[PDB]
């Protein structure tokens, strides 16, 4: 709905940027993940060990409320964090069944939720 | 659950050595 909303959509089925302008949310917004995700590697790979009993068994609604109950006092960094985790997750439990974004929507409400400094981390703050 | 905690808890590492690391002090 919102251009940012929009965006983590887009992202999270990764749609594939063309056209990046340096003030275009989609690519900007890729490129914050991407960052984050190289970066954090290891960090992920803790994470995955983690979640993989709720993955490998295909636990939707445990995995949802994980991250909306981490995102609840969240920071703009760590809602970048979530969705670079979201993303992940996302293209893991594919191997299972047809995953896509709709199915985390409430999620993606937490990750956008105080646009103005989402965005402003993701241009201004991400790298 | 702590599943959970542990999920949170990794996260906010994450965006600490983010949004606090390369941020200010
Ligand atoms: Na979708």
């Amino acid at each position: 709905m919102s251009r940012l909303k929009t965006a983590v959509y887009d992202y999270l089925n990764d749609v594939d940027i063309t056209e990046c302008t340096e003030m275009d949310l989609l690519c900007q917004l890729s490129n914050c993940c991407d960052f984050i995700n190289e970066t954090y590697a290891k960090n992920y790979d803790t994470l995955y060990d983690i979640m993989e009993r709720d993955i490998l068994s295909y636990n939707i609604v445990n995995i949802k409320n994980t991250l909306t109950f981490a995102l609840r006092d969240a920071s703009p960094s760590v809602k970048l964090a979530t969705l670079t985790l979201l993303a992940s997750v996302i293209k893991k439990l594919n191997k299972i069944q047809h995953t896509d974004a709709a199915m985390f929507s409430e999620v993606i409400d937490g990750i956008v939720a105080e646009e103005q400094q989402v965005i402003g981390f993701i241009q201004k703050k991400c790298k | 659950s702590s599943t959970m905690g542990q999920v949170g808890r990794q996260l906010a590492i994450i965006g600490d050595d983010i949004n606090r690391r390369y941020d200010s002090e």
